[PDB]
């Protein structure tokens, strides 16, 4: 059918200097190239955040420590209140 | 933070607490009595703890000596009046 023949050939061609040659566009004012794969292409980095959660910051842990190695100033402030504990207990 | 210990406090606490001062009163008062009566020494005779043993104890108690007492008196200035009147 010649119809849906040379409908789907200008179909097929009217874009095809959009997508097979990169002549980019004829019809269309504004350039193509820089829409989609230049300005868009860092679009979900422009439109998620940048250098920190697209590059996802492999980040080193606080190594929280123990008690700094001190018993005996406190161990025995802690038996002397667990005697007054005791005390009211 | 880290594990708090009161369950193990005991050894310089059991003198403070209120009941040691009588635990230890009766500690020492139960060591040193006699158990039942014991060394009660019923009978001695001094020529007159025999009395005191018939009249004066805690059993007998009653008033006779008095009564015995009063006889004595009795006895006494009697005699004094067959040596005076």
């Amino acid at each position: 059918q010649d119809l849906y023949l040379r409908e789907l050939k200008d179909t097929k061609l009217a874009p095809s200097t959009l997508q097979d040659a990169e002549g980019n566009v004829k019809p269309w004012n504004p350039p193509q190239k820089p829409n989609l794969p230049e300005l868009e292409l860092q679009g979900p980095e422009a439109l998620k955040a940048y250098t920190e959660q697209n590059v996802e910051t492999a980040h080193v842990a606080k190594e929280s420590e123990e008690g700094e190695s001190e018993p005996i100033e406190e161990d025995w402030l802690v038996l002397d209140d667990a005697e007054e504990t005791k005390e009211s207990h | 933070v880290s594990t708090l210990i009161p369950p193990k406090v005991v050894s310089s606490k059991n003198i403070g607490s209120a009941p040691n001062a009588k635990r230890i009163a009766n500690v020492v008062h139960f060591y040193k009595s006699l158990p039942q009566g014991p060394a009660p020494a019923i009978k001695a005779n001094t020529r007159l703890a025999r009395y005191k043993a018939k009249y004066f104890d805690g059993d007998n108690a009653s008033g006779k000596p008095l009564w015995h007492f009063a006889l004595g008196i009795i006895a006494f200035g009697y005699s004094m009046e067959y040596y005076f009147h």
